[PDB]
């Protein structure tokens, strides 16, 4: 068997778009201008332009409702106490700074610097766009009341009201979880909280120095803005016809055989405007899965423990920290990683007293000489007793099973 | 959209292709706000959950007398009496 | 285009992943991997749904020879019944149908005088002879934005259905999963990974 | 209550599909054929493809 | 892609509808693989990520 014997706290960083640019498009001033003939030749090709507003209204409200789910997940607002001690934990880093103006924390500023007269000349064609309903303030604000609950209270604010409980005795709970005994944090903590400094201030580093780990949430953006480059060359294609500017069509035809390159121009932005709006539906749609598997993984890994793998980071994961960055979220993964492992010598049961005898949750390990039985996720011999060890059947049907003897804990003192 | 609540076209008697429905100022004051310039609601210093979304936190509702705005609130406000060994 | 990846580094990662799961059960998928006998694991596996390993230490030849029946029979049912890969071929298919459609088209007048372009420059003068190519090209360049928004909508469903399987792979494979009918029906032990075409 | 007193292990196939065929299209010679004459009214129709 | 390196443009003067790009066959180390052929990198025998 194989067996480690020291432990490594990890930190682990996972980007997810939340929600994209909210874009509305005007027909009159992108297909016709400010021509009024054009527009009256245009009232009688039907509703296309309705349809054309309800699906960027669906799109633009699907934009806030996404927003609203993945981050309004808690209905109190929690504030952290003046008192900035959790037993050698630091928390800087993620806690709010009030001298900033912005109320953000340094890596949630980090973020944002990390993230980037055209919007006028789109503007002037009908194109706009909306603001979002929620400010970055008020996600800072939902972000911060997230840390406030899970420091302060662990997972109980998830199911019901808040119950305090010191830090250190969460950790615990969160190591028992895992199957790990909390002594085990208990004998180790000075040791824990200077890993756990030190893998923050790696994230932090390694975020500060390289800005490709944002490139996702970039290229989002960057999609937004070629789509919008697209429709605008398409205001530059004769499709066929004679010129793309109006008022020299009308000018240097007669009006009665005109009509065609008119329409032709009105087909072709119309076709224009069905894929940009098509484009923008599977876009959307896919970023509403993007946001369901962000609320789910918010509502899991941050509120709670998950036992599922890789679901919240590579490793055992312990626990997690939420925070926002333009168009996006980003968790900051707490897990366990074991190392420094040893080889034992192992056997499936024990025979003692013409009977087989198997561990209750620990496993039997040799070094050779003397047997043991210790946890399977860490090294820690005991001594084989009748306490933690159970009776099954006899020493003639288990294969594997060796030779040696129980300690009965009530025999000594018995005698006297 | 998009006016400073200052460049709001007053009118003289027709050029706009708002067929003469405007309300002019002072009858149910103006607000500005980032998503634009707002008329027919009067702003309040309270706070309340949004019923009408207008954006960038702007939210209005009618009361029982008249529309009005706000920004939303985000809830409750509590506080966790943490502790060494509470 | 080709895949980037090959058939043979598939296989190669599929062998990786088994010998890693036979050899060290989930211990390498957190971490490195540490060894443990198989009989061990599979009583830590019992053990995960709640069954004590006095039940497998006195049954383990009886289990043994009832998985290898079992996977017998999944050889032997693979092999007869031939419906069971519909679910990829059928989405190959779907490829080739969208391609002949994408060839059928050009086949298609649309309107205009015949298919063929050349006879229709040379059989008159421009005036009309551009007339019909516009239709043309109009029908052609429909036909394929059409093709391209099929194409578009299919790869978001094979993205969706790639995603579901990782997260499968994942959270069977790597792990024993409690959720229930996730990993297969009843109470999952453990899952084996092997390659197909797509 | 029942009780069970015996256990099969059974074994499930789960087939799921991962990757599409990668396709490209060449617009030149589809819209058009080898004619050159035709290639010429493209150009006004601005970047299509 | 997709073309055997036996029958890349050798040349006179003009054999390819690409505005004349041609460089040094030869010494250039054109290499095939499955996706095509490839000039202007030369195989290696190692393997990096
Ligand atoms: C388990 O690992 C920790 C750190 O991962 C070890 O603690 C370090 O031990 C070295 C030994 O001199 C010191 O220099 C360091 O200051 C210690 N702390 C850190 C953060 O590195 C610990 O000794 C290991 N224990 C075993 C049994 O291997
Ligand atoms: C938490 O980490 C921060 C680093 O972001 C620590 O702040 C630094 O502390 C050192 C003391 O060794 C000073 O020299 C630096 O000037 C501080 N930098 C900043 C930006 O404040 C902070 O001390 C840590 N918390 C605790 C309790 O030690
Ligand atoms: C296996 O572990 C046992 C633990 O008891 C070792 O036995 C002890 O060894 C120490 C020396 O390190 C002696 O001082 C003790 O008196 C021994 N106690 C008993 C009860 O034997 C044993 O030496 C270890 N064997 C190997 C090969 O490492
Ligand atoms: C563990 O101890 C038992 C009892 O001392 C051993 O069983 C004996 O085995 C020998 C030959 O192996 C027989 O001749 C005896 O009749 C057995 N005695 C009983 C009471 O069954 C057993 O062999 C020991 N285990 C090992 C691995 O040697
Ligand atoms: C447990 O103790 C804490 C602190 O001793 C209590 O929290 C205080 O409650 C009073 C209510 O009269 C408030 O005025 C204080 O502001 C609270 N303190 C803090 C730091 O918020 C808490 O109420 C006690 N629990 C119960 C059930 O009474
Ligand atoms: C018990 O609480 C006290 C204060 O609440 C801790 O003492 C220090 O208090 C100052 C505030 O003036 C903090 O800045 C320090 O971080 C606190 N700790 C230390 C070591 O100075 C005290 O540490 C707490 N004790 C335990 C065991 O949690
Ligand atoms: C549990 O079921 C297994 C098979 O499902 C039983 O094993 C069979 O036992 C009979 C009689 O001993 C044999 O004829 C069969 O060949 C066995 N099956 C196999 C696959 O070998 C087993 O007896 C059952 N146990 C109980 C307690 O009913
Ligand atoms: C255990 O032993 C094997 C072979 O003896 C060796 O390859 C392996 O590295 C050993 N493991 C440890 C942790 O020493
Ligand atoms: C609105 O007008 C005021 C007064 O001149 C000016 O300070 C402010 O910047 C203007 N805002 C915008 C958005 O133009
Ligand atoms: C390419 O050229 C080589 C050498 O002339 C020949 O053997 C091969 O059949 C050709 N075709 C392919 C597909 O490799």
């Amino acid at each position: 068997i194989a067996i480690p014997t020291n432990f490594t706290i990890s930190v682990t960083t996972e980007i997810l778009p939340v929600s994209m640019t909210k874009t509305s498009v005007d027909c009159t001033m992108y297909i016709c201008g400010d021509s009024t003939e054009c527009s009256n030749l245009l009232l009688q090709y039907g509703s296309f332009c309705t349809q054309l507003k309800r699906a960027l209204t669906g799109i633009a409200v699907e934009q806030d409702k996404n927003t609203q789910e993945v981050f309004a997940q808690v209905k109190q607002i929690y504030k952290t106490p003046p008192i900035k001690y959790f037993g050698g934990f630091n928390f800087s880093q993620i806690l709010p700074d009030p001298s900033k103006p912005s109320k953000r924390s340094p890596i949630e500023d980090l973020l944002f610097n990390k993230v980037t007269d055209l919007i006028c000349a789109q503007k002037f064609k009908g194109l706009t766009v909306l603001p979002p309903l929620l400010t970055d303030e008020m996600i800072a604000q939902y972000t911060s009341a997230l840390l406030a609950g899970t420091i302060t209270s662990g997972w109980t604010f998830g199911a019901g009201p808040a119950l305090q409980i010191p830090f250190p005795m969460q950790m615990a709970y969160r190591f028992n979880g895992i199957g790990v005994t909390q002594n085990v944090l208990y004998e180790n903590q000075k040791l824990i909280a200077n890993q756990f400094n030190s893998a923050i201030g790696k994230i932090q580093d390694s975020l500060s120095s390289t800005p490709s780990a944002l490139g996702k949430l970039q290229d989002v953006v960057n999609h937004n803005a070629q789509a919008l480059n697209t429709l605008v060359k398409q205001l530059s294609s004769k499709f066929g016809a004679i010129s793309s500017v109006l008022n020299d069509i009308f000018s240097r035809l007669d009006p009665p055989e005109a009509e065609v390159q008119i329409d032709r121009l009105i087909t072709g932005r119309l076709q224009s405007l069905q894929t940009y709006v098509t484009q923008q539906l599977i876009r959307a749609a896919e970023i509403r899965a993007s946001a369901n598997l962000a609320a789910t993984k918010m509502s899991e890994c941050v509120l709670g423990q998950s036992k599922r793998v890789d679901f919240c980071g590579k490793g055992y994961h312990l626990m997690s920290f939420p925070q926002s960055a333009p168009h996006g979220v980003v968790f900051l993964h707490v897990t366990y990683v074991p190392a420094q492992e040893k080889n034992f010598t192992t056997a499936p049961a024990i025979c003692h007293d013409g009977k087989a005898h198997f561990p209750r949750e620990g496993v039997f390990v040799s070094n050779g000489t003397h047997w043991f039985v210790t946890q399977r996720n860490f090294y820690e011999p005991q001594i084989i007793t009748t306490d933690n060890t159970f009776v099954s059947g006899n020493c003639d049907v288990v294969i594997g099973i060796v030779n040696n003897t129980v300690y009965d804990p009530l025999q000594p003192e018995l005698d006297s | 959209q998009g006016v400073n609540c200052t460049e709001v076209p007053v009118a003289i008697h027709a050029d706009q292709l708002t067929p003469t429905w405007r309300v002019y100022s002072t009858g149910s004051n103006v607000f500005q706000t980032r998503a634009g310039c707002l008329i027919g609601a009067e702003y309040v210093n309270n706070s309340y959950e949004c019923d009408i979304p207008i954006g960038a936190g702007i939210c209005a509702s009618y009361q029982t007398q008249s529309i009005i705005a706000y920004t939303m609130s985000l809830g409750a406000e509590n506080s966790v009496a943490y502790s060494n060994n509470s």
